RNA sequence: GAAACUGCGAAUGGCUCAUUAAAUCAGUUAUCGUUUAUUUGAUAGUUCCUUUACUACAUGGUAUAACUGUGGUAAUUCUAGA
RNA sequence: AUUCAUAAUAACUUUUCGAAUCGCAUGGCCUUGUGCUGGCGAUGGUUCAUUCAAAUUUCUGCCCUAUCAACUUUCGAUGGUAGGAUAGUGGCCUACCAUGGUUUCAACGGGUAACGGGGAAUAAGGGUUCGAUUCCGGAGAGGGAGCCUGAGAAACGGCUACCA
């Protein structure tokens, strides 16, 4: 699924794609808002705090 | 061609319309009624304004021949005609080119198209584009 | 039917406009203003239908836009702007003045008068109330508030209206014998000094009234109009002076006047 | 001067006669029984504060469209995060 | 015709309005501060009046029908009191209380291939028949109900639900 991605400090935005059901994972029932560590979707991303801020479904 | 002889009847100095307006009485024996063009030459020719100042129209000629009656004006300038002038008049005359356009339907329908678009346009030209991938 | 009514048909606007049956389907809708609807003449139809000064009416905006036309004193720019009866309607430009008074058809006449005349207006006081903090105002047949008026000004007087300044500078009381313009009704635009009112408590006073050709008539107070004294008006008066001719008096009168 | 915000309008018009028989409608009344955009005419010296160490009036606050940019859906005048 | 217009007293208010707005012009004034003044008219603004309205409302007037004679209070029918609601009167709605309201001068019920009116047709007169339909009024937007916006809609080229 696409992870949509922003750098509010610089203005930057870039996507990203994951196809793994257990990195995916980390991010099930979590709601909007609530923060995420990185180091589970993605070596790249170790250390990395997420904020879920929404998106879209299929359809 | 035979005399002609163009009246004026009915005449009123209109100030607060920059123009004198009149009826146009043109006898004509012998001549199958007589024109537009040459009409304006002739007004110009007497109420000393010049042709593209004097506007004419309205005319029907009188049943059986002989007579037809119009209805004239006369502008003190020929900046105060093209201004005060129905535009569709101007054309007839020569003094302002037909401005053709789209059909009625055709500028309604642009217009309808148009509402389905929210904001510019060209940002949904590229994010249309991006389909073009999937 | 939900909301204002912004349309006229032609045929259910007012007659004594002149409008012909044909040519069209709607007349001019009177703007809301000074006067009531059924009552004023529209700026479109003083213009181009009496005037005969525009043929269009996109050349009657075409006129009025340059402010060349003016309404009791005051520029306005309103195709249908509703003018009524005592406003005076001025053109710089042709240096014309007129008043709009009633015909004898009870239909409004193309009246000239001076540019002096053209100085104030006639009201007929409508009201007279205390306004808020007690200061005392009167209201007119026009609209028109007017702060501090004499004391001895009650409904249904007459009143001299400046104009160029919004205030009064007389009155004429409804007393009987007194100049009478009428205002409504059959008798509209019929002329004639009073002769006694029906009082009538909590329904329409009469007022007879008899011309200047000891003819007689009546009509409800509401549509009666003081203007002076017998004799002495205080607006010039159209040609008719009010008086009403039989349609064999009419008849007689314009084919007496036959030879070219 | 596009776009967009703001304001106003979309309650007029046009169409039809299904319902409706004291209803509607007509003529005639009433508001000392109320609402009223607008037009027109009037209409406002007072706003702070235990009232000498004083208050932005030479004019106080951000949050948003359009936009830039990242996106989602087969699909609409759908719209999300930044 | 009023407890009216208007004003005065004691207070009350999640305190309404009392211009942080825009355009053309740029001039006067002296203690020379970029001081102090100041032209025309836009948009706005509270209250009142006016105008365009609206909403209710008085009196009288409707086609056929008794093989419709009694009708009205189930769960307001008719009135009184107080309140609530409304823009506002009012059983409009709710409490309490009462027993009223309409009818052979045809109530109540049924029918209408019934929207009303201005009008139309037919020509001794009296009448008879018609009016979906150019103007006025009313109603509706497939059927019902609900409501947002707003000065104004119970709006449908508005939304919401149910039914088709
Ligand atoms: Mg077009
Ligand atoms: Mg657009
Ligand atoms: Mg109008
Ligand atoms: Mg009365
Ligand atoms: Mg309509
Ligand atoms: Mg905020
Ligand atoms: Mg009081
Ligand atoms: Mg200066
Ligand atoms: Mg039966
Ligand atoms: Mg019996
Ligand atoms: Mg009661
Ligand atoms: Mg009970
Ligand atoms: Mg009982
Ligand atoms: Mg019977
Ligand atoms: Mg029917
Ligand atoms: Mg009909
Ligand atoms: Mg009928
Ligand atoms: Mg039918
Ligand atoms: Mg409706
Ligand atoms: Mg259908
Ligand atoms: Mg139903
Ligand atoms: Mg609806
Ligand atoms: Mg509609």
């Amino acid at each position: 699924m696409k992870l949509n991605i922003s750098y509010p400090v610089n203005g930057s935005q870039k996507t990203f794609e994951i196809d793994d059901e257990h990195r995916i994972r980390v991010f099930f029932d979590k709601r909007i808002g609530q923060e995420v560590d990185g180091e589970a979707v993605g070596d790249e991303f170790k250390g990395y705090v997420f904020k879920i801020s929404g998106g879209n479904d299929k359809q | 061609s035979d005399a002609v002889t163009i009246r004026t009847r009915k005449v009123i100095s209109n100030p607060l319309l920059a123009r004198k307006q009149f009826v146009v009485d043109v006898l004509h024996p012998n001549r199958a009624n007589v024109s537009k063009d040459e009409l304006r030459e002739k007004l110009a020719e007497v109420y000393k304004a010049e042709k593209d100042a004097v506007s004419v129209f309205g005319f029907r000629t009188q049943f059986g021949g002989g007579k037809s009656v119009g209805f004239g004006l006369v502008y003190n300038s020929v900046a105060e005609a093209k201004k005060f002038e129905p535009t569709y008049r101007l054309v007839r005359y020569g003094l302002a080119e037909k401005v053709e356009k789209a059909s009625r339907q055709q500028r309604k329908q642009k217009k309808n198209r148009d509402k389905k678009i929210f904001g510019t346009g060209k940002r949904l030209a590229k994010k249309v584009a991006r389909r073009n991938a999937d | 039917a939900r909301g204002p009514k912004k349309h006229l048909k032609r045929l259910a606007a007012p007659h004594h406009w002149l409008l012909d049956k044909l040519s069209g389907c709607y007349a001019p809708r009177p703007s809301a203003g000074p006067h009531k609807l059924r009552e004023s003449l529209p700026l479109i139809v003083f213009l181009r239908n009496r005037l005969k000064y525009a043929l269009n009416g996109r050349e009657v905006k075409a006129i009025l836009m340059q402010r060349h036309v003016k309404v009791d004193g005051k520029v306005r720019t309103d195709t249908t702007y509703p003018a009524g009866f005592m406003d005076v309607i001025t053109l710089d430009a042709t240096n014309e003045n007129f008043r709009l008074v009633y015909d004898v058809k009870g239909r409004f006449a193309v009246h000239r008068i001076t540019d002096e005349e053209a100085s104030y207006k006639l009201g007929k006081v409508k009201k007279v109330q205390l306004g808020k903090k007690g200061v005392p105002y009167v209201v007119t047949h026009d609209g028109r508030t007017i702060r501090y008026p004499d004391p001895n000004i009650k409904v249904n007087d007459t009143v001299k209206i400046d104009l160029a300044s919004g205030k009064i500078t007389d009155f004429i009381k409804f007393d009987a014998g007194k100049l009478v313009y009428v205002t409504g009704g059959r008798n509209l635009g019929r002329i004639g000094t009073i002769v006694h009112k029906e009082r009538h408590d909590g329904g329409f006073d009469l007022v007879h009234i008899k011309d200047s050709l000891d003819n007689t008539f009546v009509t409800r107070l509401n549509n009666v109009f003081v203007i002076g004294e017998q004799g002495k008006p205080y607006i010039s008066l159209p040609k008719g002076k009010g008086i009403k001719l039989s349609i064999a008096e009419e008849r007689d009168r314009r084919r007496a006047q036959q030879g070219l």
